């Protein structure tokens, strides 16, 4: 599911989805 | 950056990875 344009918060959720319990970082201005 | 990686442009699992802890 992660093949596609992930903008926003839809790409946030991907992070949390695959990331699990590990964690993630955002960063738009990177 | 991941906008430019995933959003400007289509994601891969490789990618998305890079940014878990």
């Amino acid at each position: 599911f992660v093949n596609q344009h992930l903008c926003g918060s839809h790409l946030v959720e991907a992070l949390y989805l695959v990331c699990g319990e590990r964690g993630f970082f955002y960063t738009p201005k990177a | 950056g991941i906008v430019e990686q995933c959003c400007t442009s289509i994601c891969s699992l490789y990618q998305l990875e890079n940014y878990c802890n």
